[PDB]
């Protein structure tokens, strides 16, 4: 019953869940590209 | 083709019938390895090889296998045989072997005689009526093409 | 700039001296037969030393059978490849079991910048007179200037 | 010249001067600082003249040699540490085709026995890269390391930084000094760690410069080289006087290309001081001699100062001498051309501007021209030179010869393969013919925006175009889209190699909402579903809804990654429009036989048949032959009655009849021969072009065909290239990609790393014939099949596996050779 | 201006007919009727006005009027539309206008 | 002479060479110069016209504003145009 | 293969979204790269096993079966079997059905010689000199049906059935299992007319020396797809108005 | 200013040597750069005082100091041959 009346109202059970699941790849990318930084320089310059 | 168990069964084929037939020591017959170029066609891989053997005939050139990067240690045993990946013109090239293994154990060989060898079997009457009737064919042709 | 490039399963390892030497024989044997080097140019001075310095017994067996098939009654320059290739057959038995030797033989240039009479700044750097050898090259550098 | 060990009677040792201090000079430290040493410097120089008339050996010698570029100091070391004899890993900083290509053609001239090179991506602003590089050259080869132990390293590479003033210190300054500094002490600090043997000296070589900010604008270049002369006392100070060596070169005026082509217009201005510049095979030479082996054992004494500076040092203010030399060399060029440009106008104005028309030279542009060129035909005096007495021997009519061939191939045709084969570019000739093939050139005749016209014009904007534009124009995309290249999606009907489609089956869970269809396909439903699916009749319509239910199979599609991306395809915009094939006939038949039509004229016209109906002419219509023949050829009407159909897609009802490989040639006899010669069809895999060649030759020879057409012919599709993966033929082309390798090289016979094969399609034919009729025709002979054969192997439960079965052509019997036989000698032969 | 509109122009008040009685379909052969000295002034008036004039362009229909101002009628209204105009308003046209 | 400017573009190559033709005016007396021209191409005597340059000849001969030619050189749709003419 | 029941499947674009169903790992990330937006991947942190619901827009692939015309054919006969002449279930297990048909036709055929075993010929002739000329019409259909209709459904298939799909692939087990020879291999392939010119190609082998045994054959097999395209071309008779 | 770094040897140039690197050199170089910028009058010079030192690399490990401390007595030359020599004047001062 909980599907059928999204279904009416047009709401998405998961807009939340599959924008949640996007920008977790999204900060992985960033978290990617910052872990270069310290591999790179070291943690006593980094900070 | 490119594989590791083609290039050395191809190799020691070539080695070993040249070995048994008596060529000089020192005089390896020259690979030419067109596969890194054109691709193998599987089925078409014969005719790419015989076209460029016949290509090779009429200029005398021998084409280069410019992938080879480093060829493989392996093959310094097979001294009957030349790897080259540079283009050198020769000065002529009297016969060109041609070799295709195949899926099923379907191995060939042609070999591939330039025409002058033909053009020596026929006296000097029938050698000067055919080069008139190339030429002619030849300028019929130029304005088809 | 600092986003790091190196890989293990990129290297490019150049090993088989003995395909290159067995190459730059007959590279260098059309080069003369053909005129694209005479005998008082001093890149086949430069290429006879790096077949030398990649001498193997087998290399010598490969240049001995095309010195002695060489046809001397082609031309004139078929009478240099005989001649220039049993000097150099001669020479690689005997650097045979030599250590091989970085002899570089480039003619010293020095640079000369004219200035052409509409106006134009042209570079030629040209061979120096007197010095034409690192032979001569070292001499120089004992002298100061 | 010649005609090694020259011996030396008086050195250059002798040889220099009182007073004069020699252009390259070791220097030697005392307290007041570093100082010109006549002792090392004679010992340098005496070295020197011996590494030139007799030459210096590197053998066992295993260098790093970082920032090695094509047209550097570093790589004319290259040249000298290779030919002597030594074991180089090299760097390059950009990794592609045509940089690990300069360094083949560096190995394949100067390899010397024994010597290696090796040529790795490796940034040196990388931490990372150091680190993992020496774990590279120093861990064993079972860990995949290589095993060496450096006993040189060679440093050299920086970043071409101006402009960057002090106020400008910029980050690509800040990069540079890593680069060069700070992170070439951690290369030099890595090897250290990775020494355990105080016996290994490594003789560090460290570019010096002489010119510590007496330039101008060249940001943290002087700091970082006048910081690696403090490698000098760090030797003495720290605990690595034995593992590493400093031996550092100050290298000179050297002219070379690049960024200081703008400098050696003044090299010849102060030379004329008494001092000297040096090209780059010159500073080759002065670096090479600092590992000469009595320098190397000076080195791990004494850190060693090379100062070959060819005297620069005594010039004062040299950057305010090397401006005004450049400024009245540019001063001197401008007055002498603005005097020449006012001059030339003066005379325009004077004499008129229609006679300075008449002073240019009407220059002549190129067209191309292509001829067809039968094979040059030698006089018959001089045929008989080349093979001696060999008159009325062979019976010419049981000589088979080749009188011509085409292909379809991914580099055009016949022509234009060889001009990719030969040489590796392209004509003017074979230029037109490549774009009038991929379809970029069209020929316009008749009028063209109201002028006349006839010449080569673009297909894409239609607008007319020189012959040499042609080149200039489209050489960038003929090479970019012909050859072994990754596939096209547009080329193979949809096929993504990234998201080959495939399909699951879903049992299902939960039932479907029912959706409207037809009369007879939802009777085809449920009897092909049964109970698990329901039809209703919609009687106001007539058609009917079909509920598929809970327990029904579905088929749900999806796609994967996968590995082959890269095949040998005909090049992209090939079209049998452009030919004259039918669009009847390209819309029936098979993708295959397209290039079998398009190869089976042009191998005719390669043998002067304009028409095929030229041979009935000489010969019977039952005696002109097709032994033709396909590997798989098909693929794409395989997929029709398998794939296609299953689906039910729409597909033609014939099908089946191209499916087959003996029916690409029956569209040579439909659409052109008409013959009624032997038809055959081999079809053995891979060599089934040369076994097309045995049954085309004893077809002539047995006298039951005078004329064979012999080829043969393959195509590429999506189900033919997954099988070949699973059977591990062809090469995955990701893991190529892992280990840098471009498509255009990834086609590797031969070769120490080669990993499987490329994968191609096209097509191939040649026309033989017998000798005879051949010159009774006319034609163009070719070649002469002297021999054909086919074999099989041995024994085994191996279908792909090769094996030496066609090794039985060569077979003969030696066991007494006490007679030569009498059959093999010309002479014997033509007496009987 | 258009090649179509030029042609057409030009022509109406040469047959002084209404501008759709010319249908540009035809050839001024046929359109003309016959007269000597009537198809030959249509051309001579195209003629001078333009100067591109093919082979036979009296059986030159539709196609025809378009191909002469093709690759060429840029724009220009030409002495034809410009001797036309220039006279017909200073001949009919309101006084100044 | 806009013909032979055809036959140097056509029988050289990459080159950009000066031409044998400079002016026009040459073409007053053709006989030595055309076999003047004709030794720099001894290939042009013995290759027939190409295509492209056989119907550039027929473009030349129906060009506009010149002299109509003195001969037919094809049977085609312009017969009478090149006929009576 | 039932002939009244021949299977198809139908391309049907879905109007109201399936509700999810459990999957693996990389079956539901080929789904979400194969279907694109219109469906959803979920992970279950409980089992690594991820949830896929198929949404509304994305194309299935329904099953179904039509009355198919052809249902008579020239069986071998029903229970033959290739265990009763001696071929292991190795090769029973690997090889396409056709080969089967040719190893147990190729042995009773050498018997109907006289040769009781392959070797025997090497007694007389040279190892390079016994040719096997044989070949097929289409011969494969079996393992063309694997790599193309078998494999798109991703159906567990030999990795290396093309290699049993070639029409030269069935001489090739008639010497790895019988006459290790080195003899000219050729195959012909000229559709139905294809075992009188395998005669010809075996008899101008045979007259130019390069064999003095030569094997001469031809062999082709029945399935589903091959006689459904016979239909089309209208060359089998219709079954059911017979 | 400078950052206390020993023990730093050649083979442990570490990251506390890359900072103080940039600490005492490559944004030394930035700070009397920018006093370069800001300055728009030639009239008014800034004598840089720089704490050279006369142990360059005499020592054991430090690290990157002598390397940092060697690379300042450039800016006696490019006072010659860059556009700063009227906006910053070097005076470097070598402490025993």
């Amino acid at each position: 019953q909980l599907e059928v009346l999204a279904r009416y109202l047009q709401v998405d059970l998961n807009k939340g869940a599959k924008s949640f699941i996007k920008e977790k790849e999204a900060s992985a990318v960033l978290q990617k590209e910052l872990d270069l930084w310290e591999a790179e320089h070291g943690e006593f310059y980094a900070k | 083709t490119s594989t590791v168990a083609n290039d050395k069964n191809e190799s020691a084929t070539i080695n070993n019938m040249m070995k048994h037939l008596g060529r000089s020591e020192g005089n390896p017959v020259f690979g030419v390895f067109q596969k890194y170029l054109t691709g193998h066609p599987k089925g078409a891989a014969g005719a790419w090889m015989l076209n460029g053997a016949i290509q090779i005939l009429e200029s005398g050139l021998v084409p280069g296998n410019r992938n080879a990067d480093n060829v493989d240690k392996l093959l310094e045993q097979y001294e009957y045989v030349l790897y080259p990946s540079r283009s050198i013109q020769t000065d002529g090239i009297k016969a060109v072997s041609v070799t295709s293994f195949g899926f099923g154990q379907k191995g060939a060989q042609a070999v591939v005689v330039h025409p002058d060898y033909l053009f020596a079997v026929l006296d000097r009457s029938t050698y000067e009526e055919y080069a008139t009737k190339v030429s002619a064919r030849n300028k019929k042709t130029y304005r088809y093409m | 700039g600092i986003q790091p490039t190196f890989s293990a399963l990129k290297s490019r390892t150049y090993d088989s001296y003995w395909n290159w030497a067995r190459q730059d024989v007959l590279s260098m044997y059309f080069d003369i037969i053909f005129g694209k080097l005479t005998s008082v140019d001093r890149e086949t001075i430069n290429q006879c030393i790096q077949i030398m310095n990649r001498a193997n017994p087998t290399l010598i067996k490969f240049m001995q059978y095309h010195i002695d098939h060489c046809p001397e009654y082609k031309g004139e320059t078929y009478k240099l490849a005989k001649r220039l290739g049993q000097q150099l057959i001669d020479n690689c038995k005997q650097v045979l079991t030599e250590d091989p030797v970085y002899k570089d033989v480039s003619r010293i240039t020095g640079p000369k910048t004219k200035v052409s009479a509409k106006g134009n700044i042209e570079y030629e750097e040209t061979q120096k007179d007197s010095v034409r050898k690192f032979e001569q090259y070292v001499y120089e550098m004992a002298q100061g200037g | 010249e010649i005609e090694d060990k020259t011996s030396i009677i008086q050195p250059v040792s002798s040889t220099i001067p009182s007073q004069t201090i020699p252009f390259l000079h070791i220097q030697k430290k005392t307290k007041d600082g570093w100082e010109y040493n006549k002792k090392l410097s004679s010992l340098y120089l005496d070295g020197l003249e011996s590494a030139a008339i007799n030459g210096l050996t590197f053998k066992d010698k295993y260098v790093l040699v970082t920032g090695a570029g094509a047209g550097s100091i570093g790589a004319e070391i290259l040249q000298g540490l290779i030919s002597g004899g030594a074991k180089v890993i090299v760097t390059t900083s950009r990794f592609s085709k045509k940089v690990t290509e300069y360094y083949q053609n560096m190995y394949a001239r100067y390899g010397a026995a024994g010597s290696t090179l090796i040529v790795v991506p490796f940034n040196q602003g990388s931490k990372q890269d150091v680190d993992a590089l020496v774990q590279y050259i120093y861990d064993e080869p079972k860990k995949g390391g290589l095993g060496w132990d450096l006993d040189a390293i060679i440093p050299f590479a920086a970043i071409p930084e101006n402009g960057n003033g002090l106020d400008n210190i910029d980050s690509k300054s800040e990069f540079a000094h890593r680069i060069m500094l700070t992170n070439l002490l951690r290369l030099l600090g890595a090897v250290k760690s990775k020494k355990t043997t105080d016996t290994r000296p490594a003789q560090c070589i460290l570019p010096l410069s002489p010119n510590h900010g007496t330039f101008g604008f060249d940001g943290l270049y002087s700091e970082s080289k006048i910081s690696l002369e403090t490698l000098f006392n760090r030797w003495y100070s720290e605990d690595w006087g034995s593992k590493l060596t400093v031996c550092g070169a100050v290298i000179g005026w050297t002219r070379g290309t690049g960024l200081m082509s703008a400098n050696n217009i003044i090299a010849e201005g102060i030379e004329k001081l008494g001092v000297r510049t040096f090209s780059q095979k010159e500073m080759a030479f002065n670096i090479l001699g600092l590992l000469t082996p009595e320098i190397v054992q000076l080195c791990q004494e004494e850190p060693v100062m090379a100062d070959l500076n060819g005297g620069l040092q005594f010039i004062d203010n040299l950057k305010d001498f090397t401006s005004k030399l450049r400024t009245d060399l540019l001063e001197t060029a401008d007055i002498r051309r603005a005097v020449s440009i006012e001059s030339a106008i003066e005379q325009k104005v004077v004499n008129g501007d229609n006679v300075d028309a008449n002073y240019s030279k009407v220059m002549v542009e190129p067209r191309a021209n292509m001829k067809f060129d039968f094979p040059t035909l030698k006089s018959y005096d001089e045929i008989k030179q080349i093979a001696p007495e060999l008159e009325g021997m062979l019976d010419l009519e049981n000589v088979v010869v080749v009188t011509g061939f085409a292909e379809v191939g991914p580099w055009g045709n016949s022509r234009t393969r060889w001009e990719m084969e030969a040489y590796g570019e392209f004509s003017l000739e074979g230029a037109i013919e490549m774009a009038w093939i991929m379809g970029f050139i069209k020929y316009h005749n008749g009028n063209l925006k109201g002028k006349p016209y006839s010449g080569w014009v673009d297909a894409k904007t239609q607008t007319p175009i020189d012959e040499k534009d042609i080149k200039s124009k489209y050489e960038e995309e003929i090479l970019e889209h012909s050859g072994i290249r990754l596939i096209e999606p547009e080329l193979f009907n949809g096929y993504d190699p990234k998201k080959k489609q495939m399909i699951q089956e879903v049992v299902v869970q939960h039932d479907l909402e029912p959706f409207e269809c037809s009369k007879e396909t939802a009777e085809q439903y449920k009897h092909e579903h049964g109970e698990k699916c329901e039809i209703f009749e919609i009687e106001e319509s007539g058609e009917y809804t079909v509920r598929i239910l809970k327990g029904a199979t579905l088929y749900v599609p999806k796609a994967l990654r996968f590995d082959r991306l890269v095949a040998g395809q005909i090049p992209t915009g090939w079209d049998a429009r452009t030919y004259g094939i039918p669009e009847d006939t390209i819309s029936q038949v098979d993708p295959i036989t397209l290039y079998v039509l398009v190869a089976t004229v042009e191998a005719l016209l390669s043998a002067g048949i304009t028409d095929p109906y030229e041979f009935y002419k000489y010969v019977h219509v039952s005696e002109v032959g097709n032994c033709s023949g396909s590997g798989m050829g098909g693929v794409s009407a395989l997929r029709g009655m398998f794939k296609d159909r299953y689906a039910d897609k729409p597909v033609q009802n014939d099908i089946l009849q191209e499916s087959f490989i003996n029916t690409m040639s029956a569209w040579v006899n439909m659409l052109l021969l008409s013959s009624s010669g032997p038809i055959k069809t081999p079809v053995g895999a891979c060599a089934t072009a040369v076994e097309s060649v045995d049954i085309g030759i004893e077809t002539i020879l047995s006298g039951k065909a005078k004329v064979v057409l012999v080829g043969g012919y393959d195509d590429f599709q999506e189900e033919g290239s997954y099988e070949f993966a699973n059977m591990n033929a062809t090469s995955n082309s990701i893991e190529e990609f892992k280990h840098g390798r471009t498509p255009k090289e990834m086609s590797r016979p031969t070769t120490t790393t080669r990993n499987g094969f490329m994968e191609a399609q096209g097509s191939g034919i040649q026309v033989i014939m017998t000798a005879d009729l051949a010159l009774k025709m006319g034609v163009p002979i070719h070649a002469v099949l002297a021999m054909t054969a086919t074999a099989t192997d041995k024994i085994g439960r191996s279908v792909p596996a090769p094996g030496k079965g066609i090794l039985t052509t060569a077979r003969e019997h030696h066991g007494n050779l006490k007679y030569p036989s009498p059959l093999l000698n010309i002479e014997y032969r033509k007496r009987q | 201006v258009k090649a179509n509109l030029l042609i057409h122009v030009l022509v109406a008040q040469k047959l002084k007919k209404p501008l759709d009685a010319v249908p540009m379909t035809k050839a001024i052969k046929d359109l003309v009727n016959g007269k000597s000295t009537v198809q030959n002034e249509i051309l001579g008036d195209l003629g001078k006005e333009f100067g591109s004039t093919p082979e036979k362009p009296e059986d030159t229909p539709l196609e025809e009027l378009a191909e002469q101002f093709q690759d060429s009628f840029s724009g220009q209204l030409g002495k034809t539309s410009t001797s036309l105009i220039g006279r017909l308003m200073s001949s009919k046209m309101p006084g100044g206008f | 002479g806009d013909f032979l400017r055809r036959v140097e573009e056509r029988f050289t190559s990459s080159a950009g060479t000066v031409s044998l033709l400079q002016n026009f005016n040459q073409l007053n007396e053709p006989e030595q110069f055309t076999a003047d021209f004709f030794e720099k191409f001894p290939q042009a005597g013995k290759q027939l016209i190409s295509e492209e340059d056989c119907d550039y000849f027929l473009m030349l001969a129906a060009r506009p504003g010149q002299k109509p030619v003195p001969f037919v050189p094809v049977l085609d749709e312009r017969f009478e145009f090149f006929f009576k003419k």
